[PDB]
């Protein structure tokens, strides 16, 4: 519930993500977007980053409005 | 590292909660007993190798990012409860 | 490709040219000698308590350890378990 | 003993690696030259070099000095 313990728990998954699909499939993470993708944290702020070979890279906050 | 997050609590809140299955349920999809999917959902007991494989066939996902996750809360768990003994302890044999 | 033990990195990359045997290793961790030895004849795993001890006394980091054991458990089990995990699954993600 | 298996156990370890120490560290790397690239020893003849990056080794390629 926690917004800060849901955004460790966000970070957790991106630092173990291993192919795109880690960050794609859990349904909890809304993923959206080689392009920028993007995971839901709650209704007002997303995670950005780049995907690459070697993980998540440039990662940002997003509040959409 | 912050808090350990053990990958108990990604399958329950990250899987579990969204979707809606029992324990039971995907116990029955990954081939394994009942108990085995509980004591990781109630956070009791560790990731198998094994079990990570059945979990990334099952759920889309890589292995790796199951025993990555069993990896770091594995680690941030022993530094917090022995980090300081051990840092205190160990010889040091390489430059 | 094959399966690589933490312990034949130990072994091979750290005891053979460093020269130390088992137990000097052992004491160097606080450890019981037949612990490295599981380790070093590839017969155990290494634990997060074990990774930490290493990278302290060896100067590396303790996920270098872990990170090898993480791989060296799923090689095994994907070359014991693979196809009959594979065969039996089923799936409930996209 | 076996240079392919040696070449295997020096892959592995570059996968394995966080940070450079992990490939510093090893007497059996023998690493030579943080940003610039580094080499580790596979035998006598051949060396792996690569560059280190936050995320890892990058760049990896073999080199016969000479």
């Amino acid at each position: 519930s926690d917004i800060k313990s849901v955004a460790e728990r966000k970070l957790a998954m991106l630092d173990a993500a291993t192919e795109l699909r880690d960050l794609r499939s859990p349904p909890g993470n809304r993923l959206e977007s080689a392009d920028q993708h993007s995971i839901r944290v709650n209704d007002q702020w997303r995670l950005c980053f780049t995907w690459t070979e070697h993980g998540p890279v440039n990662v940002e906050i997003v509040d959409y409005h | 590292g912050m808090r350990p997050i053990h990958p108990g609590e990604i399958l329950r809140e990250e899987f579990q909660k969204e979707m809606g299955f029992s324990a039971a349920a995907l116990a029955r999809a990954l081939g394994v007993a009942t108990p085995t999917v509980n004591n990781i959902l109630r956070e009791r007991g560790g990731v198998s190798a094994d079990m990570a494989l059945r979990l990334s066939i099952c759920l889309d996902t890589t292995p790796e990012f199951w025993l990555n996750l069993q990896t770091a809360f594995d680690l941030r768990t022993a530094e917090q409860q022995h980090g300081d003994e051990i840092i205190g302890s160990v010889q040091r044999l390489v430059a």
